[PDB]
């Protein structure tokens, strides 16, 4: 259920 | 940066932060020259929300300190606006301002000031890497009809599958891990949207506490909701346009 | 090579029946559904035994066990969730499946805003039952009580039990063959006595030590004031509520001490 | 013989409400006098919330002796007044009996015929500390309208620690201040207001209080149309209500707080 992929931010 | 709201525009602030407390526990605040913008993000980096408030919004905006990029608490920021039901019928005029402290003024009726000094850290701009029109897959449609179609699900549910079915149909299933739980499907059709392009057989799952967060916000607003989404993987963009406002959520989908 | 097919048309008994769930999931988390052609009952064995005339609610009714009845035990929170969602739908029907594992599954007709029918379907879990265990599992026998007399208001009743399991977790319950019903805690620092009376017989005193939050979790999850509420009390053994409300009866059974 | 105090009540909710202003601990001590009952509940030898219900209120009040005095488990007590719950509308009597020392105190309640009866045991009195509030030496005294300070004192930063009072002659005339963890938050109250009923503020004057025994006086705050706040030149905060009943009569409870240094 909880292994989203991270979203990538600028920093 | 010194913000003013009055009116009515004071409870739909509220409803704003309200709305991004659902997702992250720090509220970013960056005053742009197209508005004021409050951010947040997920404890696991896979959730960025943002409203971003034109500055016609407001009953005077000024920007820049003659940039502000801010980091609070959003439990502090939280109980400053909590219950709105005191916001519509005390709070007249809300100021925000900037040194050492982000202070919060509430005009109450009868002279009364409420005030706030809200202490905050200075941060980077809480930017996601996101583009709609990237997205090969979209859905449209008023807040309230995706509303209804997320109601018999339980509000404990975490997950939800979004997903094009034969006949042009949209399917939300709810999404569980391998001991047995309830299977909930929802079937829309594609006339009740206003607009459906998605191929046959695509089908993505996200969070559905967090898109219930936005889902909250533009449903009293009676707004109209898109949601952009690619492959499995790729996150998920669900879209949000005022003339006095703009807010977008963007949620991880889950591999494979 | 069981089957079982239901449909609910009528909003009034679409409300009535949605009830009785919310109910159970009051009473029990895990509660045992019986599927007879003629009606449908709720089991859970502290025993609760729930009876629904079938033709009363629902305009389709299929049923049908190799060797008449069908158990299977449900967790009752699932039952009254997908019922939820038909507040005010159109159709309402509930099958047997079993696809990836055996389900009571509940289609649900929601109102169409316009356009198009939403359609959701909720597959329940459930627990096939052997008729080895049907024995087990029937309705708890009525042995003639000591006392039997009519229940006073239940909404008074749960008032005052609410506030006496704030002090002690032991009510003493004890009916008398003229009229009287009396609620008692004791403790170190406070006795309290509630006197119930002129409450009425059917055609001494007789006492039960109960567990007091077995008897509010009886009278909390209780919909309306019943049209027949009833106590039947085995002197310091048992205590029996016959209960019958709108062609439903139910029957609560709590144990003493 | 004879019971050294009997009360009684066509409604008991003209007692049960006025307690629930001062139930912020277990145990009250209950003081019976020929000019009704005064319950008083007291902490940490710095606060004291006080409640005299006179005896006009009574359909039945007699006394022997000039003190009659006992310790009551206040918790107990109300649990027994409010037993029968609050239906929409006939009423809830009550029966009030004290023999005396030694003896419990026994509640006797009725709804519609139904008889509750209620056995309490006492306890010998601890010292209840004497505050010695006088008007004599009170410096600053305001009243405001409950209805608007409700959410002062309901909407609480409880991660600080004080609670700041200013009263002032000058601005800002009235605030309340709470000092938590990133955050300051204020409250200001202008003297022309329409909220203020009286502002007799001589001398600006800055009080912290401990922030956890403020706190139960909303239980009064908000039972109460108008409520008076006062400190004297010790430092020592007063908190004056006015509690209607649904008789139309006017009861009094008081708070006292010690300040903090």
């Amino acid at each position: 259920t909880s292994k989203f992929p991270h979203l990538t931010f600028e920093s | 940066m010194k913000c003013l709201v009055t009116g009515g525009n004071v409870k739909v602030l509220g409803k704003a932060v309200h709305s991004l407390s659902r997702i992250g526990d720090e509220l970013y605040l960056e005053p742009l020259e197209d508005g004021l913008s409050l951010r947040t993000v997920n404890s696991s980096r896979s959730a960025y929300a943002c409203f971003l408030f034109a500055p016609l919004f407001f009953q005077q905006y000024q920007a820049a300190t003659p940039l502000l990029r801010c980091k609070i608490l959003m439990k502090s920021f939280l109980s400053v606006f909590r219950s709105l039901a005191m916001l519509e019928k005390t709070v007249e005029k809300c100021c925000i301002s900037l040194s050492s402290r982000l202070v919060v003024q509430l005009h109450c009726k009868f002279g009364v000031r409420k005030t706030h000094n809200l202490s905050f850290q200075d941060c980077e701009s809480l930017q996601a890497v996101f583009d709609p029109a990237s997205c090969p897959h979209m859905l449209r449609a008023p807040a309230r009809v995706l509303g209804e179609a997320v109601l018999p699900f339980s509000p404990a549910l975490a997950e939800v599958t979004l997903g094009i079915g034969r006949g042009r149909r949209v399917i939300l299933r709810s999404y569980h891990e391998e001991a047995k739980a309830m299977v909930t499907e929802m079937c829309l059709g594609e006339e009740d949207f206003q607009q459906l392009q998605a191929q046959e057989g695509v089908a993505i799952t996200f969070c559905l506490k967090e898109f219930r967060g936005l889902l909250s916000f533009a449903e009293s607003a009676n707004l109209n909701l898109s949601i952009h989404f690619d492959a499995p993987g790729r996150p998920a963009i669900f879209t949000i346009k005022d003339s006095l406002l703009d807010g977008h959520f963007v949620l991880a989908t889950l591999s494979d | 090579h069981h089957k079982f097919r239901a449909k609910i048309v009528d909003g009034a008994c679409l409300n009535h029946f949605t009830r009785i769930s919310n109910m159970i999931a009051k009473l029990a988390k895990t509660c045992t559904l019986r599927i007879s052609p003629d009606k449908l009952n709720f089991i859970l064995c502290v025993s609760m035994w729930c009876e629904l005339e079938q033709e009363n609610f629902f305009n389709e009714f299929q049923m049908e066990g190799v060797s008449n009845e069908i158990y299977l035990e449900l967790t009752s929170e699932n039952l009254s969730r997908a019922l939820k969602t038909a507040q005010n739908a159109r159709a309402l029907k509930i099958k047997l499946t079993n696809k990836h594992f055996p389900c009571l599954t509940v289609s649900v007709e929601l109102l169409s805003m316009s356009s198009s029918s939403r359609i959701v379907t909720h597959d329940i879990p459930i627990k096939v039952i052997p008729r080895k265990l049907w024995k087990d599992l029937q309705e708890p026998v009525v042995p003639d009580p000591d006392v039997s007399i009519y229940l006073p208001v239940l909404k008074t009743m749960k008032s005052v039990v609410e506030k006496m399991k704030n002090i002690s977790n032991h009510l003493v319950i004890e009916a008398n063959l003229d009229g009287e019903l009396n609620l008692k805690i004791e403790t170190e620092l406070v006795c309290v006595t509630t006197h119930f009376k002129d409450l009425g017989n059917p055609p001494h005193m007789a006492e039960v030590h109960i567990d007091i939050r077995k008897l509010l979790q009886f009278l909390a999850g209780q919909q309306v004031n019943p049209t027949k509420a009833l106590c039947n009390i085995v002197n310091n053994k048992m205590v029996h509520f016959d209960l019958l409300h709108e062609d439903v009866s139910l029957q609560y059974f709590i144990p003493a001490l | 013989d004879q019971y050294s105090l009997v009360a009684s009540l066509d409604n008991v909710r003209n007692l049960s409400t006025i307690l629930k202003a001062i139930h912020f601990r277990e145990h009250a001590t209950c003081f019976a006098t020929k000019n009704g009952i005064k319950v008083t509940v007291e902490n940490a030898k710095c606060v004291q919330a006080n409640a005299a219900i006179q005896a006009g209120i009574f359909q039945e009040f007699k006394v022997q002796e000039e003190s009659v005095t006992f310790r009551i488990n206040l918790t107990v007590l109300l649990d027994c007044l409010s037993i029968f719950g609050s239906s929409p509308g006939t009423l809830t009597a009550l029966r009030m009996c004290y023999q005396g020392y030694g003896y419990p105190l026994m509640l006797f309640l009725e709804e519609g015929g139904v008889v509750t009866v209620c056995k309490i045991n006492t306890q010998e009195p601890e010292e209840t500390l004497d505050f010695d509030f006088c008007s004599t030496n009170v410096i600053n005294k305001i009243i405001l309208q409950s209805e608007g300070l409700r959410e002062a004192f309901s909407e609480l930063d409880m991660t600080s620690e004080v609670l700041q009072i200013t009263m002032s002659p000058d601005k800002p005339y009235f605030r309340l201040s709470t000092f938590g963890n990133a955050g300051s938050s204020h409250l200001d109250y202008p003297k022309d207001s329409d909220l203020m009923e009286a502002f007799h503020c001589n001398q600006t004057q800055v009080n912290r209080y401990k922030i956890s025994l403020l706190k139960p006086s909303t239980k009064a705050l908000v039972l109460s149309c108008k409520v008076s706040i006062r400190t004297d030149n010790r430092g020592f905060l007063s908190l004056q209500y006015a509690i209607r009943n649904e008789d139309g009569q006017i009861c009094a409870v008081e708070y006292y707080c010690c300040p903090d240094e």
